[PDB]
């Protein structure tokens, strides 16, 4: 499941609501050979990327983090909406592909940013 | 408590009763704590009661939390008061 | 100086488990057709420290579990002619006879659970056990079924223990469990062709086995009646499944008389019977009449399901509960889950 | 009020997938003597919330596959006593006959994907699909081979659903689905053992069914072409592989008359002849001649491979893609992969 | 393996005592189908729980930890005991039936708290 | 378009091509859209074309990207333009 | 794998360069049933010791991290080399043989240096 | 300017490795009995960059365990009717002949380690490989076990090569590895049933390939020695096993005079033997007499065993050690562990 | 060194030792280098000495960490220092 929040199905602001709630309610505790095999090939692939892309997050400042935070500003030109109009009215299928030609840009913003705070700390 | 209280030669029935429904297993006592009809797994057990040649029951009625006991041949001899230990209740009546 | 809560992962924390177990065993027997696709091979192979866990064989789970898939076996393995459930409602099967000879299964837990054992010999009942360790799996269990005498079942440690939820109020059994067993061979021998005989059996049980146990039974019942003369006595009443020891080998119901028991070799008088009540539930059934050719059972002993008079003391054989019968062996075990998180009081704090 | 750039893991955006997928399957047969070590045994045992997907069957990439693993199968087992090539490279193969009748397969996705099922009855196209689900396998697919006629494939669930490309165009074909089967009997009776006779079979089906089936046809092609009276005619010309309907069973490679449905039993005459083109590619095989005894094959006519007329109207059965014949069964599923990261405008910042 | 410490069977102060050396000595170096599968399937839940729990634990501010302290005070009315007497004399089986009750109501503040002081930081 | 336009009696032959050489499906189409002849499968397929009992191609070449249709027989009545619509390209010819 | 960079073969310089290339590319998104279960243990026992490693690497305040800079300065008298002679020209092989004799006393000052830290936060 | 410690994780470091390899492998002959339940199936299938390894055979690990299982393997196996081991202790056993071929294993690295191997062809011995990949599995080797010639096992790859702990000293073996075969046909012929006969049989070594075999090595030899002519003798004394060469085909043991190797085909005379002195530790063992019928070895000559005079020069024939033997085929590997973590200088500071 | 000379006729018994009790493999050598007695695998290997036919060893002590060394019909002529190559040790003795 990489689909930690299950959000294929509904808007993001929906999503980010649900995460809340279920998390707190985990907190407090509120044939048979070959597909079992298959079974946990497909259990394995997953944890190993997940511990991966946990550590790749690091060139952005973001390893260990489901949700990160930027120093880096939204260039309005890559969307032109409010954060209620995306975050209420759009799944992440339909916001993702409204921007997906703006990917390899912001993410190598990401990246130079990163690349300069770390410089400036180790300035001083 | 509740008082069903016959004759000498009459024959009487009590109803003991559970609330879940269960069958449970149940215990039918007199006063003087001697064991006289019950539920034991799905089979119809006596104690070394006065009653044991003349008690019986309705086992098809156990599925429905109802215990009853019948008692034939029934003397005044026999009057005193029974518990009927059902689920939690100790329910008790005379007979 | 200042108190703070902090949290800690990891943290040891055991919970009872409301999970189902799977089962692992080991030639057209019912049994072993049934395990075939029912069980698991079995596991081809830990005590903790300073640690006490109030185990209660009375109020324990893992009886329903194995009182479910004991009937589901039984049921569909052992057709009745005719079935009769309570207004009625009557069904008919083929009645083919089938081998039935009870095999041992074992009880494992599942990914995320734990099975805890208690190890005390003296394990005298739900109160605290102080010798506490770990399975996956529990030993096997044969799922015998019988009423007066439990059969072919374990043996205590060192001498008979009695186990009973609540001694002196007498609404409730005691299981006594054997430290020894004690042999009965029972049969039915050929030249028994009458029908006015095909239904009848004995029994011999060894004259000093059965004398010497019940000394010892008696010697222990005592320490809780220590002011009185034990006497045992036969049955009560009720139905004849119960009256009598009732067993069952090979297919067929037999009935034995225990009296001479509770009252060289003891002989018993047995007989076998086509029209039974049924265990599983209220109803009734019958099967398919018995065969020609000798018929033999050879059990131990093992333990016995006794009451005791209310109001010199008396006690007397019974039975009929077959989750009686599984708590006699089940009652070491608990299932258990983990929740690795706890608080504790500490002295630091988080900067903010 | 500023709006800052924030990431997200664990967003479930979908993306296509360019994977291979593994085949599950269940007596020196073909099919499972290949099945026995191409695919893995069943699986013994999601619709999806408020999502839409446009599913492409004819722009889909499962196909390829099954088109591989199949000429695979068939070239393997189905040894030609004389193959061409083309200049050309002629080679020999010993020519036993094998069983021949085909098994249905299963195709599953690998770790890391997943496939995506259009559940919606009235599929229509490529156009969005309002009712997605998921699986790892699809259902299984017979890999039937037949020109004119789909045999032994699924059934539309309601109502008779056309697709094509582009129905307007002519220049692509127009599958046909039914919703309901028609049976057909073909047979090569005993006694025919003539050489100028082993050759020649024939085929009944049920007047009423067929033309039964045909005016519900048509009243569904009426839809696209409302104001023209529809005509059905027999085909122009070609390879005779497509030019008549061809099938096989058994091995032998059969060849029927369809003018009779498309112009009590309706009885088509049918042959069995020894040198066929290859529809695996561009060449020839020779395969050895017919057996003696009664031969039959026992098929459902699930759909049908039309054509129309381009400049009343008048459509043709014809085929001899085996690719058109997978998209008829593959078309409701799609495979895909996640990319769990994404980026969103937020309204906080990092303190730098 | 949950019990990462081992401390069933003593007390919370030895447990964390050992944590530390054994910590140091790992640093420095110093049927057979059945039973095959089933013994992976339980490490795979085991890895997958853990993991999960790790992020979860955001939700206090103590994600990506074993141990995390908080900006919480104790309500001794939730024990009225020392330090030592806790640490040195319960196991943790001891320790959390004792405090069993108030579980709902701990969580609950560790939540409030870190919503407080997720607030006041981006205020500024 | 390309002409090649031959007389009443003659043979002629068009070349139509593929760039990718996949020996795809292709359709060959007079300006009234009837299909003539094509590509399916591996198969060679006749439209209903007054062509129907005249044309033909080269098997082997399709390999090759290459669709080359031959009218044998043809009449100047014959005349009209065709297309290849093969992969993107609808190239017009007339013969 | 637990070389990550893998490094083997190659200098440090030229790994820790390779990193930020792949790592960029990776975000970016540019019998057989004994074989089987023995290819997962293998996994598997290869998530344990990583995760347990990131753990136990917080005793000298590393946790959760694949590189982790320290407060320890070093003592010259471990190489008496420059930064680039050792990881331009050297393997992590090589490297750690030169230095094979100094890791307990380099493992026992950083976690010095961690206690000591530990300490001077919480006076405050 | 300031340099500071820094710690990384994932750093390729290697260990070797202490822990242990299990077995892999492919009619009631011994070795296959015993694989059934000791090897699993085998694997039904990396060179690295610019690295170097120290291997060293003689100081290798992996032949331990190759010495312990064999003998667990031989001495449940081929029971001696009489085993003595000096005190002295004799017991017995029954002793059935049994079916004697040794077949291939392989072994293979557990979860957490992996097999370097040198694929150097020139190896030389324990100085640096220059050419190291690695694999999980080593390639199966037969546990052939003989005095003087090596046989059944690999040959070099392009050329012999000698390879000597130390070559100049004498107090150790030389193993020689042969880049060719040669085969030998050792038979013992029917009509041979004499008392004083049944314990004789002979060996045939082309003359040519003997001939062609040792000038090839004595060419090789010469590097070491350049100015001495190259006399090769026979053994010197001690114990029968090794003194002449010994075998076993079938079960039985068998003796060889090498003479006329180191003094059409060469004709050996050889004989079979009831009373044998063991290699697995010190003490007697008697086996069951020979059989009738004819018997028959085929083997190649991979190698030899030679020692060389102290004090021209002279070579011979020599060996008893199994653990020789099997550092013949396991040189190529090391198994080694990796040590994820690692220190480094730096350039950077950590906030305080 | 050690020295144990015995005369021309007698028999003499010289043992060397380990430490670590495994019946190691070790070679007895004169001052000349000659292999002459020693401990392969489990087997009592000679080499070509003068010895030869003369010497011998026991063998049940090898698993003792004993490798006694017997001459039988000694020789004055055989008078030389020899070497206990057991283990890491190279003991010298006479003879
Ligand atoms: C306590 O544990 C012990 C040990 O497990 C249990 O004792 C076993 O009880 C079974 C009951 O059947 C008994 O099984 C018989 O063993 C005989 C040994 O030779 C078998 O010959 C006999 O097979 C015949 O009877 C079967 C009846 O179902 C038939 O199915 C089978 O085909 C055979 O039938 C032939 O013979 C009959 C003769 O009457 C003839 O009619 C048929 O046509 C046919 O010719 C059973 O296998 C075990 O041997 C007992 N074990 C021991 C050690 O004695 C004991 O029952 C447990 N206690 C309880 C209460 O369960
Ligand atoms: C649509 O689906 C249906 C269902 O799957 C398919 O119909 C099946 O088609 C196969 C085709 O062979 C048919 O199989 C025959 O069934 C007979 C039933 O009794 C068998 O007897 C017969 O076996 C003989 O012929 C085989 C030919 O390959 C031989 O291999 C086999 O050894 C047998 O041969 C004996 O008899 C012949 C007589 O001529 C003699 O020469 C031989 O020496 C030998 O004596 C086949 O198994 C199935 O029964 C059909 N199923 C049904 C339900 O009827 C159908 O084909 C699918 N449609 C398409 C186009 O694939
Ligand atoms: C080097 O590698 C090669 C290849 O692996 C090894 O050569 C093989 O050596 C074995 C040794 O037995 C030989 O096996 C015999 O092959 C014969 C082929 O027909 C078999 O017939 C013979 O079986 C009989 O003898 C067995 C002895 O154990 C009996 O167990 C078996 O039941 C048979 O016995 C019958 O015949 C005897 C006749 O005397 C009679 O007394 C019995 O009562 C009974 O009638 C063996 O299988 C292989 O064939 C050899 N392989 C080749 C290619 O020739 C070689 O040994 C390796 N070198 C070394 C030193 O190990
Ligand atoms: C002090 C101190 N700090 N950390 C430790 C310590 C000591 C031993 C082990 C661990 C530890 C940490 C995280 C995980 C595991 C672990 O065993 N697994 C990972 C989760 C799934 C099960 C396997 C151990 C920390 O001492
Ligand atoms: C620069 C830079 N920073 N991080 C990387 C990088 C590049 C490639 C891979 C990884 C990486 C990080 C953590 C884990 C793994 C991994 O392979 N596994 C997880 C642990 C068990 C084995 C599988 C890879 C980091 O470059
Ligand atoms: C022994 O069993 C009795 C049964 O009621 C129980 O009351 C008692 O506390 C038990 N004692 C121990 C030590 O378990
Ligand atoms: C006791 O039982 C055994 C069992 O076979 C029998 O042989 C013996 O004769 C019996 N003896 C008496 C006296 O009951
Ligand atoms: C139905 O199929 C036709 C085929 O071209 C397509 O154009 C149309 O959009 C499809 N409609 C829907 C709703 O899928
Ligand atoms: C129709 O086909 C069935 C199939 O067996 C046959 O029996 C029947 O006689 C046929 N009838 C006619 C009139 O075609
Ligand atoms: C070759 O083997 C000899 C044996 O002692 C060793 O000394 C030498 O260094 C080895 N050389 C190489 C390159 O391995
Ligand atoms: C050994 O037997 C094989 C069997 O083919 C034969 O080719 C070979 O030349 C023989 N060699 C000798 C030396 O007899
Ligand atoms: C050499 O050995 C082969 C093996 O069969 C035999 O046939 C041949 O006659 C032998 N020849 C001589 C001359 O030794």
């Amino acid at each position: 499941i990489l689909g930690f929040l299950g959000a294929a199905g509904s808007t993001m602001g929906a999503a980010s609501m649900a995460l809340t709630v279920q998390a707190r309610l985990l907190l407090s505790g509120i044939q048979l050979t070959v597909w079992g095999i298959k079974q946990l090939q497909a259990r394995v692939l997953a944890v190993e990327r997940y511990l991966r892309d946990q550590q790749l997050l690091g060139i952005w400042g973001c390893s260990g983090k489901i949700i990160c935070c930027t120093n880096v500003p939204w260039n309005d030109s890559w969307s032109n909406k409010t954060i209620n109009e995306i975050w209420d009215n759009m799944t992440w299928m339909q916001w993702e592909k409204e921007i997906d030609n703006y990917t390899q840009h912001i993410y190598t913003l990401l990246e130079v940013s990163q690349i300069q705070q770390e410089k400036n700390e180790q300035e001083l | 408590k509740k008082v069903v209280l016959g004759k000498k030669g009459d024959t009487v029935e009590l109803t003991c009763t559970a609330s879940q429904k269960k069958s449970i297993q149940f215990h039918w006592k007199n006063s003087n704590q001697i064991k006289i009809l019950g539920n034991q797994g799905s089979f119809l057990t006596k104690g070394p009661s006065k009653l044991n040649d003349r008690a019986d029951s309705r086992r098809s009625l156990w599925d429905q939390g109802n215990f009853p006991l019948i008692i034939k041949n029934l003397k005044i001899e026999d009057s005193d008061t029974y518990i009927c230990e059902v689920e939690d209740q100790k329910e008790e009546v005379q007979l | 100086a200042k108190k703070w809560v902090t949290v800690y992962y990891g943290v040891p924390v055991w919970k009872e488990a409301t999970t189902t177990l799977f089962c692992a065993s080991d030639d057209t027997e019912v049994h072993n057709v049934w395990a075939t696709h029912a069980c698991v091979p079995t596991d081809p192979n830990i005590v903790l420290g300073n640690v006490t866990e109030n185990f209660n064989m009375w109020k324990n789970n893992m009886v329903e579990q194995m009182h479910e898939d004991i009937i589901s076996l039984w049921d569909q393995s052992l057709k009745p002619c005719v079935k009769l459930t309570p207004n009625t409602s009557v069904i008919t099967q083929a009645c083919p006879k089938v081998s039935f000879e009870p095999i041992p299964i074992h009880y494992c837990a599942p990914a995320g659970f734990a099975i805890l054992k208690c190890n005390s010999k003296t394990f005298n009942g739900s109160g605290p056990c102080t010798n506490v360790s770990t399975v996956q799996c529990t030993h096997g269990i044969r799922p015998v079924v019988s009423t007066q005498l439990l059969l072919n079942g374990s043996l205590a440690e060192e001498e008979i223990v009695i186990r009973s939820e609540n001694i002196t109020d007498n609404a409730k059994t005691i299981i006594v469990q054997l430290n020894e067993a004690v042999e009965i061979n029972c049969t039915r021998p050929n030249n028994n062709t009458r029908k006015s005989n095909i239904r009848q059996a004995h029994c011999n049980i060894s004259k000093a086995r059965w004398n010497e146990t019940l000394g010892q039974i008696v010697a222990k019942l005592e320490e809780q009646f220590p002011n009185k003369t034990i006497i045992f006595n036969h049955s009560s009443g009720g139905d004849p499944e119960i009256v009598t020891h009732s067993f069952n080998c090979g297919g067929e119901f037999f009935y034995c008389n225990t009296t001479p028991l509770f009252n060289q070799n003891i002989t018993l008088q047995c007989r076998i019977k086509q029209i039974i009540n049924m265990w599983q539930g209220v109803g009734k059934a019958m099967y398919a009449p018995p065969i020609r050719g000798q018929i033999r059972c050879s059990s131990n002993i093992t333990g016995l399901l006794l009451t005791r008079d209310g109001g010199t003391e008396t006690f007397r054989p019974g039975g009929g509960n077959m989750r009686d019968n599984w708590r006699s062996e089940l009652y070491k075990y608990k299932v258990v889950k983990i929740e690795p998180l706890g608080i504790a009081p500490t002295a630091c704090k988080r900067r903010v």
